[PDB]
């Protein structure tokens, strides 16, 4: 109780700090921190267009939904507030749900105890109540002192709103309630494309809190799929039908989904899209991002054929395979999924190879802003370095998840057949 | 598997030995870069001036006399710079006269150049391209102190702009600077040119512009005669221009069998025999302790904050028999200019991270980066062999002690100047420095420790190899020779930190490497290097005045030696410091 | 006739077109009839020290770019594709005759 | 008395009875880039504006609407003396009488 | 040449733009029949 | 090569 | 009057109607953010830059000297090239200079070698997530 509330006083008042120094203007325009759908600065662009009579969306400059609009023009004036209440949000929310989600693992366990279906000598692989005590506090803090967080707050990047969305909703489905989870999906959904592909384990959680079997010749599981899939569906309708109103325009449209399907702007990021495709032929320009962009959506169905019991850690991995994958990516997206390490590290003992991963993680870190300052200020580097950093990163991203779904998948070889 | 699981019990088993031969390896390394292996020969590289000729036909010596004399009296007289006399002369040989006036408050009272609030003014003028528009330009600049000096350099300056108004074939813009006092007034004068705030001086507006800047040269002469030139390359933070303005000073010195010099050395014109790697040491260690210091060595080096080349000429009278007139560095010059006009686009293809152990020699950083590379190496394996052994709290008050007195280091000395002045008998300059040596000492006597196992100090010197290894890598990306120097210094001595053994022995070698022992120990090597031996007293005056230059210099310039050194490097000693007196 | 180099110091090939351009003019061709493509001007670059001319000898006795003179693809025009487009007629249907 | 920027610029008013204007602004262009000698082929939409205030008329004008004029401005084309020749052999005396003598 | 009151007077004068209020009679009844089924 | 060698 | 640009579609436009104080100088600023464009957008001189058309100005300045009517065609050439509207002031219009600019650039010489590069980083991700689905454990 009064742990929690420590840590909240202390992230606030690093925030706080950090907002009236000298570093906070030189903080607002990282590439590495916001991105041409997240800067502030194209917030107050577009509002000011409004003033002048002239549409947001006739020109290159302001590519965010009209919600966000709504929000800022009633809420311009206490910007600073809403981002640090939205971070303490997202904390919170996952604090009570790593709660549940281990009463239910210890639950869950304790259960198959006496159907002896465990090998005989699989001991110091059984979880204990005094080891899941404080999982929750770490989650939280791990999710509030990331350096990652704290620049993404200072710089005020759209981002921390799509992040606490994410967060409700997983809130919203362990706690069992499916309308609220679809409402929040579909505005996930709505901000940013891509969350559509958590709509199968949020399904696969809730299927299993109902003790409905997932099976072919079921009745129980199509009933429920279909009322499911018809609430998303129409919640994102809605949404989009209200959105036409406020400037009476479907411009809107084109502007964000066209923008992260296409990938026009080539200006530096994190990714791996922006220097492919300005050192690309004009011929095979097409097949190339349909292909990356198919990469994203791909890996959902086989991960569900073998994760189909565990859900939650399917979740973390899509989460993840989204931050890597996407077009215009941010540290603020890759914060989110590394807010879920405390969960995973009773796998400890079969890791290999994290000391280095974890190393040259943090290496390429603080080699981006060195690089962009040689090329961008003093002219004596050129886009190649930064290019190779941005290459390091995603490799070691890359190499880390995989470590732990095989550490994952080793367990549980472990404890069915004897260690 | 069972592959490396049996490579690294061997590195367990030869960790010892490894680092002493991968030390040795980069000692040796930067050691063989004097030699014709690794070193080149320097080319031109750009065919629009390799391509062309220029035939110089100056002959204003009489009149650069007259006006040196004329501008000399005038100063007398005024005291400060003439600045009617300035703009009337400017104006009668056919240029756009200009004025700034510039002001300014320092942190303390300057010993070293007895200034405390300065205020002065700037005059420039202006050449117009006849058929182009404004949109390029070079400038040609003559910085002047209080010190009675560079009146020559005046009357060339005023010489050379009439020769050159006459002409049709210009494609850029020229201006011609006069500032008032030696590098406060060029920072000035560039920080209002493209309206940036970086330092804080104030300024009046500038009416006058002449289009994005290409190149940049300054001059100093203060004799009608000269007996040989003298160059200057390194700037502030460390960086350089490109090595084609420097291959074109020495090719308008051949055509005129002018004696060129780099660093004050003068150079073989092969390498008749064993006798040239010495001179070659020689040149390259001053280069390198230069390129550390990160000072700007002359009004060139504040040109390359805005990716101006910029390149700076000094001229020696020193009692050699044969003596050059002033025609011949005015044709020098002059033959400079109209091959910088041939360009067509920025500079953009030579070299622009480089070392020089000779004008005519280079080494680029594909060739010396192995040097660095050895010693992170050492770093590394000891990582690794802790990593280890931890897997075959107690860290939070040391990290946090050792953050704090770096702050503590950065922010007090300069405020608190006027409280330690009225309490206790100091004049205020010498305050800030007693400060920094109280504050550096009282890092050293752990408070914590009096208050009253292996995984602890194991831990905390994993952590501190590295943050000390990434600190490294990142200050030799910035700036190669300081990097260097730094890892020279302090990686064998942190690489042999242990609470049990001989404790004695490692704290007189810890005390002995530390960031203040080696500015000492540089200025010693700078001073024998320089043929000028130094005693005790002396060293330990020239010392304070380091220490004074350095703050003051973050302060008025935006040099990051002060930061980077007080936040960043002190605190990780620190913690080696934790680590070998561990409780 | 044409010319492909760039830059100024580059002189020598736009020097040789010119002198190509005088002689067939004094010989009768029309102007009208004359494809003149040059890549870069050094008559009228800020470098030259004399305008308006060039040289083809250094006694300076006899100027190749002349008082009359016409060019039909300018600097940035010249290219292979163009040259291809000119000589197979294969040409973007609103260009104009003189460039035909 | 008159003056005018670097390079080149060309604003033109059309007549009320034009359709389509910017087809029609195209094609007199590139008819222009062969009387003159100059790279007009290069005014496209990346460089044409329509002023809302400024360039009215120079003219006797009944009514203004700027729906029917066009501006371009290209700022790196060099004049030289092929783009001379082509402007001394529209006028009439053609550098052989009166003050066009004096243009070398 | 320049008449200035003509092309003051061409444009209608600039005012602050504000949220539709249809907009924000949709968005909060939809808002309150949400919370009316969790709740009642 | 990368992608068909595993598949088919 | 504002009209905002669009990518290789049109440019930005800006009209602005302002009173100058006597005796006095106007700024006016406004800023502005560079753009990476694709490698075969450049010039044959990358390295040179890009230019800003010059700006233009138009004012009806006040006149020393009161000015009579006159007539076309019994008038001096140069005195004929604007109409005038009123006889105490007269108009002019003014042409600032051209702006050049830098752009960061792109490396011209590997086109090819960024496609093998990043699909390797695409490859190794798809070679660990097929053998981590497809395999079992022995
Ligand atoms: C750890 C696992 C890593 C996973 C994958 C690895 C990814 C990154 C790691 C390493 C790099 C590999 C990929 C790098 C490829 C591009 C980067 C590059 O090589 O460029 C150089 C960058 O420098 C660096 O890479 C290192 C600096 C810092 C980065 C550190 C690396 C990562 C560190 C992170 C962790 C460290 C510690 C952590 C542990 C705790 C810059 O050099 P430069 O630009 O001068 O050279 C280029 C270029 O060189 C190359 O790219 C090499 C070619 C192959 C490289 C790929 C590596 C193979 C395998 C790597 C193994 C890694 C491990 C994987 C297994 C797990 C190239 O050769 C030339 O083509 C290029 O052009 C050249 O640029 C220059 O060259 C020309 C000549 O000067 C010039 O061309 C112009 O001029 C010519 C005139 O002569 C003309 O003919 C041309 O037309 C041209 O046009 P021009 O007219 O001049 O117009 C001018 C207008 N501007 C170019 O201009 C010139 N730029
Ligand atoms: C609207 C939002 C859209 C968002 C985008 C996402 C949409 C895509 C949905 C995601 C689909 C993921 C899974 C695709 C592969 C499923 C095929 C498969 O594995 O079948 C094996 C299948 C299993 O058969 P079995 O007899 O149960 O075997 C038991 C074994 O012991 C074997 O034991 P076991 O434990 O290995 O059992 C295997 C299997 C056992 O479970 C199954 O057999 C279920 C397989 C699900 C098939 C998915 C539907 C087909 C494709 C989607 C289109 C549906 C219609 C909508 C289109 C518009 C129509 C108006 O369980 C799984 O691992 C399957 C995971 C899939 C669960 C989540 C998928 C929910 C779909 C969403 C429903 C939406 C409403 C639908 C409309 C309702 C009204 C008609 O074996 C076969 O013989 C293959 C079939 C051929
Ligand atoms: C141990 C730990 C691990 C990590 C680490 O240490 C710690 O490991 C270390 C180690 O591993 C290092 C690497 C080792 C290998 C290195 C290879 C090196 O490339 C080679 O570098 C050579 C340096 O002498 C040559 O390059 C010349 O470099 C000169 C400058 O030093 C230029 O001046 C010259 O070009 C000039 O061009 C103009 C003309 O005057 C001449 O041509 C020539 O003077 C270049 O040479 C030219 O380089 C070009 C580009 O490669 C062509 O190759 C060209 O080829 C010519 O082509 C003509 C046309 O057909 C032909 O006729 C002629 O015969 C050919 O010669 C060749 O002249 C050579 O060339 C080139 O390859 C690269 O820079 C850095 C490099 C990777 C190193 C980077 C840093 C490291 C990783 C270190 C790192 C810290
Ligand atoms: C330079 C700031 C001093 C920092 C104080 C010490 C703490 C940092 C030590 C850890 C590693 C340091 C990185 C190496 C320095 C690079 C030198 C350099 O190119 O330093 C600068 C360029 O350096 C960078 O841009 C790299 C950013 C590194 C930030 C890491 C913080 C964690 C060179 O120009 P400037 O000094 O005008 O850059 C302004 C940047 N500033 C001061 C506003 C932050
Ligand atoms: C612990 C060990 C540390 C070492 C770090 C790992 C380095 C591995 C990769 C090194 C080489 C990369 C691939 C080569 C491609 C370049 C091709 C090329 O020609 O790149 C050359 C090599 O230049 C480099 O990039 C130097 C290598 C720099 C690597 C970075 C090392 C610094 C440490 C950073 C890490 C900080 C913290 C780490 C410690 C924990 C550049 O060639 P040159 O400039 O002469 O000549 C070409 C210039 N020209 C004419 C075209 C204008
Ligand atoms: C310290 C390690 C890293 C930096 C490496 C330092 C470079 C080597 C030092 C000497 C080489 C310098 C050669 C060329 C520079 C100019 C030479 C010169 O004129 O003298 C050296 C010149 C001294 O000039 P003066 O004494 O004023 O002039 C006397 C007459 N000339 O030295 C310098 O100015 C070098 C810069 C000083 C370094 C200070 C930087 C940081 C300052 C605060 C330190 C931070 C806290 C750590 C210590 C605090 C407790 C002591
Ligand atoms: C300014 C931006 C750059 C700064 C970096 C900000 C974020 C980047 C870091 C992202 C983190 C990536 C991975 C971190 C951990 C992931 C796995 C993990 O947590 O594993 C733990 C262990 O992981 C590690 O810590 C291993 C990594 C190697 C040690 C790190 C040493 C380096 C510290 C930093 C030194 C230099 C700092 C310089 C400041 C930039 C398990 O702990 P446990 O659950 O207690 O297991 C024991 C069971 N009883
Ligand atoms: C579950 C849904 C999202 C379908 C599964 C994902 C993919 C099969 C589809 C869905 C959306 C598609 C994208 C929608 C829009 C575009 C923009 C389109 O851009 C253009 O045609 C403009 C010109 C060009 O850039 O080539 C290129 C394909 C792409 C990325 C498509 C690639 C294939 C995608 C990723
Ligand atoms: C930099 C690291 C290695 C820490 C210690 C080295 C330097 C910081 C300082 C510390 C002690 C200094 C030495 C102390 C005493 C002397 C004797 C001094 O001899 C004299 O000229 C004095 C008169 C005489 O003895 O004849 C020459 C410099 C030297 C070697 C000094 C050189 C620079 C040293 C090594
Ligand atoms: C971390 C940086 C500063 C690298 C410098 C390495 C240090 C070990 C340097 C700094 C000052 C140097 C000293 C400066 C002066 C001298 C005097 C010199 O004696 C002479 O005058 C030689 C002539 C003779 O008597 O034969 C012998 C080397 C020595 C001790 C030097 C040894 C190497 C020192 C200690
Ligand atoms: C505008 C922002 C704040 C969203 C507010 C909540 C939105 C998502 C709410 C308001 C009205 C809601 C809809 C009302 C009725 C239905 C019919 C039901 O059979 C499926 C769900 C569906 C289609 C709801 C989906 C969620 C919904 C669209
Ligand atoms: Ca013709």
């Amino acid at each position: 109780a009064a742990p929690l509330v420590l840590v909240l006083v202390v992230a606030v008042t690093v925030r706080a700090a950090l907002f009236r120094s000298s570093l906070a203007e030189f903080i607002s325009e990282r590439v590495e921190v916001v991105s041409p759908l997240s800067s502030w600065k194209r917030v107050v662009e577009g509002l000011s267009l409004l003033d002048l009579g002239v549409s947001p969306y006739s020109g290159a400059v302001f590519h965010e939904t009209p919600l966000i609009i709504y929000l800022f023009h009633f809420l311009i004036d206490y910007a600073e507030l809403v981002f640090m209440i939205t971070d303490a949000l997202t904390a919170i929310a996952l604090y009570f749900a790593i709660q549940d989600f281990n009463k239910v693992v210890f639950k869950k366990q304790k259960l198959l105890l006496e159907l002896d279906q465990y090998a005989p000598d699989v001991a110091e692989l059984i979880r204990t109540p005094m080891e899941m005590r404080y999982i929750p506090l770490k989650v939280a803090l791990f999710y509030l002192l990331n350096p990652y967080t704290i620049l993404s707050c200072v710089a005020k990047s759209t981002c921390a709103i799509n992040n606490t969305l994410i967060a409700f909703f997983i809130l919203t489905t362990i706690k069992g309630s499916a309308f609220l989870s679809a409402i929040f999906l579909a505005l996930a959904t709505y901000q940013s494309l891509y969350p559509l592909t958590l709509f199968v384990p949020g399904l696969l959680y809730l299927l299993q809190r109902q003790y409905i079997p997932v099976k072919m010749k079921s009745k129980a599981f199509w009933i429920f799929s279909w009322e499911y899939a018809m609430m998303y569906v129409g919640s994102l309708v809605v949404i989009i039908c209200l959105s036409f109103f406020l400037l009476s325009s479907w411009d809107f449209i084109p502007a964000v989904y066209g923008f992260i399907l296409s990938v026009p702007d080539l200006t530096p990021n994190i990714g791996l899209f922006w220097y492919f495709f300005a050192e690309m032929f004009e011929h095979f320009s097409l097949f190339f991002v349909c292909v990356f962009q198919i990469n994203v959506f791909f890996y959902t169905i086989p991960l569900a054929i073998k994760l189909k019991e565990h859900p939650i850690f399917f979740m973390f991995i899509q989460i993840a395979v989204i931050a890597i994958f996407k077009s215009y990516p941010t540290v603020g997206d890759v914060a989110l999924y590394m807010a879920f390490f405390p969960v995973w590290n009773h796998l400890y003992r079969f890791l290999r190879n994290i000391f280095v991963l974890t190393c040259i993680i943090i290496v390429c870190s603080l080699l981006f802003p060195v690089l962009w300052h040689l090329w961008i200020y003093a002219g004596s580097a050129n886009s190649n370095f930064f290019y190779a950093i941005t290459l390091t990163f995603n490799v070691g991203q890359i190499l880390l998840i995989s470590d732990y779904f095989y550490a994952f998948l080793r367990r549980e070889y472990y404890l069915t057949h004897g260690l | 598997p069972v592959r490396r699981r049996a490579l690294a019990r061997l590195v367990l088993r030869l960790n010892a030995p490894l680092c002493v031969l991968s030390y040795v390896a980069g000692i040796a390394w930067f050691l063989a870069l004097v030699f014709p292996p690794l070193t080149q020969r320097t080319y031109m590289s750009e065919n629009a001036m390799g391509s062309t000729m220029v035939e110089e036909q100056f002959a204003g010596g009489d009149r650069a006399r007259a006006f040196a004399r004329d501008f000399a009296a005038h100063r007398k007289k005024s005291g400060a710079l003439p600045v009617a006399w300035l703009e009337r002369t400017m104006r009668s040989v056919g240029l756009e006269v200009y004025t700034q006036s510039f002001s300014r408050k320092l942190p303390f009272p300057d010993e070293t150049h007895e200034r405390y609030m300065v205020s002065g003014t700037n005059v420039y003028g202006i050449l117009r391209a006849p058929r182009a528009a404004s949109t390029e330009s070079l400038v040609l600049t003559v910085p002047c102190g209080s010190d009675s000096t560079n009146s020559q350099a005046v009357g060339l300056l005023l010489a050379l702009a009439a020769h050159f108004r006459g002409q049709i074939y210009w494609a850029k813009d020229i201006v011609f600077l006069v500032t008032e006092h030696d590098l406060l007034g060029t920072e000035a004068w560039l920080e209002a040119y493209h309206d940036v705030n970086v330092t804080g001086m104030q300024s009046s507006p500038l009416q006058g512009r002449a289009g994005a800047i290409q190149a940049a040269v300054a001059l100093e002469l203060s004799s009608d005669v000269v007996t040989s030139l003298d160059v200057a390359v390194e700037g502030l933070n460390g960086q350089l221009p490109n090595l084609d303005l420097l291959n074109l000073f020495q090719t308008f010195c051949q055509k005129g069998g002018l004696l060129c010099t780099l660093q004050g050395k003068l150079q073989p014109e092969d390498w008749t025999s064993l006798d040239g790697p010495l001179q070659g040491l020689q040149t390259l260690l001053l280069m390198v302790l230069r390129q550390a210091s990160g000072r700007p060595h002359g009004s060139h080096g504040l040109f390359l904050r805005y990716r101006v080349e910029a390149l700076t000429l000094r001229g020696i009278n020193s009692f050699r028999q044969y003596k050059y007139d002033l025609v011949a560095v005015g044709k020098a010059l002059e033959g400079m200019f109209r091959k910088l006009n041939h360009l067509l686009e920025r500079l953009h293809q030579s070299f622009f991270l480089y070392l020089l152990p000779g004008l005519s020699r280079f080494v680029s950083i594909g060739l010396y980066m192995p040097a660095v590379g050895f010693l992170l190496l050492v770093l590394g394996l000891k990582a690794l062999e802790l990593w280890m052994q931890l897997h075959e709290a107690s860290l939070v008050a040391p990290l946090l002690i050792s953050q704090a007195m770096g702050l503590a280091l950065y922010v007090l000395p300069v405020l608190g100047q006027h409280v330690a002045t009225q309490h206790f008998p100091v004049a205020e300059a010498e305050a800030v420095v007693l400060t920094l040596l109280a504050i550096y000492a009282a890092g050293l006597a752990l408070p914590h420790n009096t208050h009253r196992p292996d995984r602890g100090w194991m831990a905390l010197k994993l952590v501190a190899l590295i943050y000390l290894a990434l600190q490294l890598g990142c200050i030799a990306l910035t700036n190669f020779s300081l990097g260097f120097l730094l890892a020279t210094t302090m990686v064998p001595t942190a690489a042999l930190a242990k609470p049990h053994g001989p404790r004695t022995l490692y704290a007189a070698l810890l005390v002995l490497t530390s960031p203040a022992a080696t500015l000492l120990g540089s200025l010693f090597l700078w001073r024998e290097l320089q043929e000028a031996p130094l005693s005790l007293a002396e060293g330990w005056q020239l010392f304070l005045a380091a220490l004074a230059q350095g703050v003051l210099e973050h302060h008025t310039y935006g040099a990051l030696l002060f930061p980077l050194l007080s936040l960043g490097l002190y605190p990780c000693w620190l913690l080696f410091w934790n680590v070998l007196f561990w409780k | 006739l044409v010319c492909t180099s760039r830059f100024w110091f580059n002189y020598r090939h736009v020097a040789n077109t010119l002198s190509v351009y005088r002689s067939v003019k004094r010989l009768g061709i029309p102007d009208s009839h004359i494809v003149l493509m040059l890549a870069d001007d050094m008559a009228c670059n800020p470098r030259n020290p004399k305008p308006a001319t060039v040289f083809s000898h250094k006694n300076m006795e006899l100027n190749v770019y002349g008082d009359d003179v016409e060019v039909d693809y300018r600097s940035y025009e010249v290219t292979v594709e163009n040259f291809l487009r000119v000589l197979t007629g294969r040409i973007p249907p609103s260009t104009p005759r003189s460039k035909r | 008395f008159l003056q005018a920027p670097s390079g080149a610029e060309l604003w033109v008013w059309f007549q009320d009875t034009v359709t389509d204007v910017d087809k029609s602004w195209k094609e007199l262009s590139n008819v222009l880039s062969g009387i003159f000698c100059a790279s007009l082929n290069f005014i496209d939409s990346t460089n044409t504006v329509t002023p809302t205030a400024s360039f009215k008329p120079l003219g006797l004008a009944n009514d203004t609407d700027h729906y029917f004029l066009r501006y371009a401005v290209l700022p790196r084309e060099v004049v030289c003396t092929e783009n001379l020749t082509p402007w001394k052999k529209l006028l009439p005396c053609s550098s052989k009488a009166g003050l066009s003598v004096l243009l070398k | 040449q320049l008449p200035v009151a003509q092309i003051i007077h061409q444009k209608p004068k600039l005012k602050d733009w504000h949220p539709p209020g249809g907009f924000i009679l949709g968005l909060w009844a939809l808002i309150i029949m949400v919370f009316f089924k969790t709740y009642g | 090569l990368p992608m068909a060698v595993p598949i088919l | 009057h504002y009209q905002p640009a669009q990518d290789r579609l049109q440019p930005h436009l800006l009209e602005m109607l302002i009173q100058l104080p006597a005796n006095s100088v106007t700024k006016v600023s406004i800023q502005f953010e560079r753009a990476l464009l694709k490698w075969t957008e450049y010039t044959p001189d990358p390295n040179h830059g890009f230019y800003v058309s010059p700006s233009v100005l138009s004012a009806l300045v006040p006149s020393m000297v009161a000015a009579k009517p006159v007539d076309w065609e019994e008038s001096p050439l140069f005195n004929s090239l604007f109409p005038v509207s009123d006889g105490s002031n007269y108009f002019v219009r003014l042409y600032t200079e051209p702006l050049l600019v830098n752009l960061p650039t792109p490396d011209f010489s590997m086109p090819y070698n960024v496609i093998c590069l990043t699909c390797t980083v695409v490859a190794v991700c798809y070679g660990s997530f097929y053998n981590l689905l497809t395999r079992t454990f022995h």
